[PDB]
RNA sequence: UCAAAGUUUAAG
RNA sequence: AGGUUCGAAGACGAUCAGAUACCGUCGUAGUUCCGACCAUAAACGAUGCCGACCGGCGAUGCGGCGGCGUUAUUCCCAUGACCCGCCGGGCAGCUUCCGGGAAACCAAAGUCUUUGGGUUCCGGGGGGAGUAUGGUUGCAAAGCUGAAACUUAAAGGAAUUGAC
């Protein structure tokens, strides 16, 4: 069943990106999803998206721009201990130069670089590059 | 492409599809850069300058090149509002 | 390897079919399988037709026709040249011949 | 002496196109082997990876013929991986060299961590796979050298890629296939859309447009 | 043939059972 | 049941007729000697055969054109008879026949020209399965 | 496919434990069997008395007597 | 293809989508203020009625419910106009 | 195209189009072509937005004009309806034609006799002139096509929605393109009409 | 509009 | 309980060097019904279940919606049978540089070194072997569970050229 919402939405935007889609609808929507998209937006990987409030769960439509190579998700949401964060990004991102691991933290949802500045660990959500 | 100093590197900067931001490879021989002519406005009649659109082979073999050209034209005011 | 996507056996959503004993070998076959001519034919045929017309009581008379649905199993179809083989690409032309 | 059938070849002959980077930019197929030779005269070196004798059965014994896998490169940004079969080995090697030349590509090399000096490894961890065999290039810090199996190590050196961690999966013994996999990897370096690109493109004329008054030869 | 190899084996097991039932 | 011509015959005859259509004629023994004159045919038998096929092609030319041959006068005739112009059909007198759905087209594009409107045809059922 | 979940450890670790025994080399080294069967009772070498000089015949494609020793 | 404003789709192609799959999930049904001939009391029947709807005067019957929409009884007018 | 003032519609052109039957597309409609259609009628014949047809037609002209050396625009018809029309277009425009039986590897094969390496194609039916269209993806050849409703738009970088079945309409479409390429540079006024008849471009089924 | 037809040096 | 037909076994007649087989003639158990076991099949799409997304086209089965004309029935109504569409969900089909794949192939066997939606079962060269052994179930026949010594360099898949 619909188990992990975030996962499905990211895979859907990745599938859209591969097939050269301009914009893409993602169907169950969430706080987390929107927060993930906002991070991806901040580093340019996606365009400005917008969220269709039906009086329920919700929906999003995302303007792409063909810059997103892949947008992934790590289940289980493991708990990265800042020491381990370097190891993660080595064996998950495609470089030491571009890409991001978006992890949630006590502070909030962010890429690893914002977490390392603020000196915080926390639970990984996914990645993009 | 720059190094830490700011000096440019990298033997070329690739073309990039107008319809998908998706870089046209060194040997993507199904690619296009299509030149379209403007006009003077008053008389029709070609007036020197161009509008150029590149397309990756991948979109062409998909079949979505003519749409994407048409969209680009009407963004740049070549094509004049089909509706 | 899988020779025919179908499997020479037009089943697809069933799990079982009633079987037919073939009209030649008596071999037992699935009904969805098995080659099937429907043979309409003049009882008398081209030779005797005019001879019978000549010595008929009834005026004109339209003749009758002898109808048979046959049931060939693969073996018996192939051997009797109901069906030849085909090349790997021409196997897929499921139109009947003229 | 070279007389060139190709439109492009005619331009290159007449010192019109300055570098093969111009040709690569517009993705025009190098068909005349002399073009590439002219641009990368010297530096360009030819190493026969393998000579494998394939054979095919007849009524009258068996026909056998030799299949020459040749890499070529300048140790500085370009590499080509040609294979030609023929009845005698020399003719196979000769034709394979030419096919390598024809198919040479530009490799994007990049930095590892700190972005200093000249680019010494692969930009991002690209991969290339060919008929089972898969080959992953992983970028690596200075001095590491090519940490790889012989065949990739030979081609990656020719590409000029100084430092590279690698991986491989599938039947790497099928050397041709392994070379052809590693070649797709280093071909794909200039096909990876990093943030280092992103900047919208300029679009220039293309030599066929630039020199159309020349090509209608006077 | 596998089917007949299995049948051979199931007969031989049947004899073994009989033999061991004597003791 | 035997004598077909080889390409070494056929090519030579076609080439002869392409260059010397005027000299050649129906009577075999005339053009048998033409073939001697205009072409260095090394053997007597081959010559003799060529002329035989030359005669056969002449007979085909005297009864419409032939596929694999280029006679200069026939090419000029073709050019004349495919640069014909009549007084024009694309005007379609006054009154072009049009449908209401094709009339609505013209309303959308702002038009009201000289053309008759007519439909009745109820959706029939196209082909048969 | 794979068990994957966050509180699976046990499931995962048990299944791997189960499957290890179909790894032929593992089973050799963890069941007794081989250590029972090896005449060198888990040893690199063994002394032993020679009780007849015996010719072994080589396997089909190579024809040669081998000259063994029954120890 | 390659470009569809999913936030501004035309109503010609929302009516021809499933009730759920639309951009905003909306119903395909309506209420109808049924008249009937004899009694002047106007009932308010729901398009998909699934109940035999007897009138307020309780003389006649209005709807015989089928699978889809309700079957109004012969000489029974109605009006949508709402919402 | 810029259907803005000068090179807009005008009645006399539309009247020609309607008479040719170009608007009358076909029965089947490819999902790539749905863009270029008003409606379907009864029986089941799609109708083509003639404004939309012009827009693409002009865009094709603007493409062909941009190709500087006119000769290396190539102009193919496989079928025997465009066969005359293409050759009449090449005559007027200064392009190169290929009238029927397109040889495989003319755009490929350096070695070959008829090895031509042009900067543009104008194909009649993409369904029927399919070999050159495919070769146009071994060289960097862009493409114009005269597409019906049925027509698939693989590799056709600028389709024109037409009736490409009927000869009348095909020739008309070639003549219209010839005008527009010539008008957009050269020796046609636009105010004055053109000397050339569109019946010059039509195919002749053996009549006389 | 289907009779019977089994086997092939160890000696490279 | 019942026994038409066919028909393991069996008996003859052929064929064959031999045929205790293929063909032919009989014919027992069985084949049929009720009531108890048995729990296996190439029980196959050789394809775990639930969930998301990623291309066309035409068809077809059910339900629903809409439409201009037919047939009709009787004079309209209600029809049902056709006709043309849409929607959901079935069984499949064709089609392609979706992307996969050793491939044959597969819009799933795709979204995999750019590897993590959920979760079950399960394999780890070939043989020995689904054997031995215990345990258990079964009236039995067997079923489930299920080793080892020893042996062995290949066994196997797909596709190609030949030869047959
Ligand atoms: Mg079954
Ligand atoms: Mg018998
Ligand atoms: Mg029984
Ligand atoms: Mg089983
Ligand atoms: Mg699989
Ligand atoms: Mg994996
Ligand atoms: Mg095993």
């Amino acid at each position: 069943v619909r188990m992990n919402v975030l996962a499905d939405a990211l895979k859907s935007i990745n599938n859209a990106e591969k097939r050269g889609k301009r914009q893409v609808l993602i169907r169950p929507c969430s706080k987390v999803i929107v927060r993930f998209l906002t991070v991806m937006m901040k580093h340019g990987y996606i365009g400005e998206f917008e969220i269709i409030d039906d009086h329920r769960a919700g929906k999003i439509v995302v303007n792409l721009t063909g810059r997103l190579n892949k947008c992934g998700v790590i289940s289980p949401r493991f708990d990265v201990q800042l020491k381990d964060l370097e190891k993660w990004q080595n064996n998950l991102l495609p470089s030491r130069q571009f890409g991001f691991i978006v992890l949630t933290t006590s502070a909030g949802i962010m890429d690893h670089e914002e977490a390392r500045r603020k000196h915080t660990g926390g639970k990984i959500l996914g990645f993009f590059f | 492409m720059q190094n830490d100093a700011g000096e440019f590197v990298d033997l070329y900067v690739p073309r990039k599809c107008s319809a998908s931001n998706r870089i046209i490879g060194a040997k993507d021989h199904a690619s296009i850069p299509m030149n379209v002519a403007e006009v003077d406005k008053v008389t029709g009649r070609f007036n020197g300058q161009f509008k150029t659109y590149a397309i990756c082979g991948a979109i062409r073999r998909m079949g979505e090149s003519d749409d994407s050209i048409l969209r680009l034209a009407k963004a740049h005011g070549i094509v004049s509002q089909n509706f | 390897t899988k020779k025919r996507r179908n499997n020479g056996r037009a089943k697809k959503g069933r799990g079982h079919v009633q079987p037919i004993r073939c009209t030649n070998c008596a071999r037992c076959v699935p009904k969805d399988k098995a080659i099937k001519k429907f043979v309409i034919r003049n009882i008398v045929e081209a030779a005797a037709v005019r001879d019978i017309s000549e010595a008929s009581v009834f005026d004109a008379y339209v003749l009758p026709k002898l109808y048979v649905k046959l049931h060939y199993c693969v073996s018996c179809a192939i051997h009797s040249k109901v069906v030849r083989n085909r090349s790997r690409e021409a196997r897929k032309d499921r139109t009947p011949p003229p | 002496e070279w007389l060139p059938v190709t439109k492009l070849g005619r331009l290159v002959k007449d010192v019109k196109i300055k570098s093969l980077e111009e040709i690569y930019l517009f993705s025009l197929p190098i068909k005349e082997s002399e073009i590439i030779d002219f641009f990368l005269g010297a530096a360009l070196k030819d190493e026969v990876l393998k000579i494998m004798p394939v054979q095919k059965q007849t009524r009258a014994a068996q026909r056998t013929r030799f299949k020459a896998f040749v890499a070529i490169g300048d140790y500085n940004g370009h590499v080509g991986l040609g294979v030609k079969c023929s009845k005698e080995v020399a003719t196979a090697i000769r034709g394979a060299i030419i096919l390598a030349k024809l198919s040479i590509v530009p490799v994007r090399r990049g930095y590892w961590g700190n972005k200093i000096g000249k680019p010494h490894t692969v930009p991002c961890k690209v991969t290339g796979r060919c008929g089972s065999v898969l080959v992953r290039l992983i970028p690596a810090p200075r001095g590491t050298g090519i940490v790889s199996a012989p065949v990739p190590k030979k081609l990656l050196l020719m590409a000029g890629i100084d430092d590279c961690y690698t991986s491989a999966w599938s039947c790497t013994a099928t050397l041709g296939n392994f070379a052809k996999a590693t070649f797709d990897a280093i071909s794909k370096t200039y096909s990876y859309l990093t943030p280092d690109l992103w900047k919208e493109t300029v679009f220039t004329k293309s030599p066929y447009q630039e020199f159309t008054d020349h090509l209608v030869k006077t | 043939r596998a089917k007949w190899r299995k049948k051979r084996m199931r007969r031989l097991k049947r004899k073994r059972r009989k033999m061991r039932q004597r003791s | 049941m035997g004598r077909v011509r080889t390409k070494t015959v056929k090519k030579a005859a076609r080439v002869i007729i392409e260059k010397y259509y005027t000299r050649l004629g129906n009577d075999f023994h005339t053009n048998k000697r033409v073939c001697e004159e205009i072409a260095i045919i090394p053997s007597k038998k081959l010559r003799n055969k060529i002329a035989g096929y030359v005669t056969h092609l002449m007979k085909r030319i005297q009864r419409g054109p032939v596929r694999g041959i280029s006679i200069k006068l026939q090419e000029e005739e073709r050019e004349r008879r495919d640069n014909y112009v009549p007084e024009v059909s694309a005007l379609d007198q006054e009154i072009i026949e049009v449908d209401p759905d094709t009339k609505e087209m013209l309303k959308l594009l702002d038009f009201g020209s000289l053309s008759n409107l007519q439909v009745t045809q109820p959706t029939v059922g196209m082909n048969f399965k | 496919g794979k068990c994957r979940g966050l509180r699976t450890a046990r499931k995962l670790r048990s299944h791997r434990r189960d499957q290890k025994w179909h790894d032929k080399q593992y089973k050799k080294a963890h069941l007794g069997t081989a250590l029972k069967a090896n005449p060198f009772g888990g040893a690199s070498h063994a002394k032993g008395i020679v009780l007849e000089k015996v010719g072994v015949e080589a396997k089909q494609p190579n024809s040669a007597i081998r000259k063994c020793v029954r120890v | 293809p390659l470009a569809k404003d999913l936030l501004h789709p035309s109503p010609e192609e929302e009516k021809r989508k499933h009730k759920k799959k639309r951009l905003v999930q909306s119903p395909n049904s309506y209420f109808m203020d049924v008249k009937c001939p004899g009694c002047y009391k106007i009932t308010t029947v729901f398009s998909h009625a699934q109940t035999v709807v007897l009138c307020v005067g309780c003389s006649t019957v209005l709807c015989q419910p089928t699978g889809g929409k309700a079957r109004l009884t012969e000489g029974c007018s109605f009006r949508r106009k709402q919402h | 195209s810029g259907a803005l003032d000068v090179l807009q519609m005008k009645e006399e052109d539309v009247l020609k189009f309607l008479a040719a039957g170009t608007h009358l597309g076909g029965t089947n409609l490819d999902f790539q072509m749905e863009q270029y259609i008003y409606k379907r009628k009864s029986d089941g014949i799609y109708i083509i937005n003639l404004k939309r047809t012009w827009e693409k037609l002009l865009l094709a002209a603007r493409a062909i004009v941009a190709i500087e050396n006119p000769a290396d625009v190539s102009v193919i018809s496989s079928r025997n309806t465009g066969q005359r029309a293409v050759l009449k277009f090449a005559a007027a425009t200064g392009a190169t034609p290929i009238a029927g039986r397109f040889t495989p590897g003319t755009f490929t094969n350096q070695i070959q006799a008829a090895f031509r390496e042009p900067r543009l194609l104008v194909v009649t039916d993409p369904r029927a002139d399919h070999q050159p269209l495919t070769e146009a993806s071994y060289v960097n050849l862009p493409t114009i096509a005269l597409c019906n409703t049925d027509s698939p738009l693989r590799y056709v970088d600028i389709a024109i929605p037409c009736n490409n079945k009927g000869a009348h309409s095909v020739g008309l479409m070639w003549w219209m393109l010839a005008r527009e390429v010539l008008r957009m540079r050269g020796t046609i006024s636009r105010e004055h009409p053109w000397e050339v008849m569109p019946d010059l471009y039509f195919y002749r089924d053996p009549e006389e």
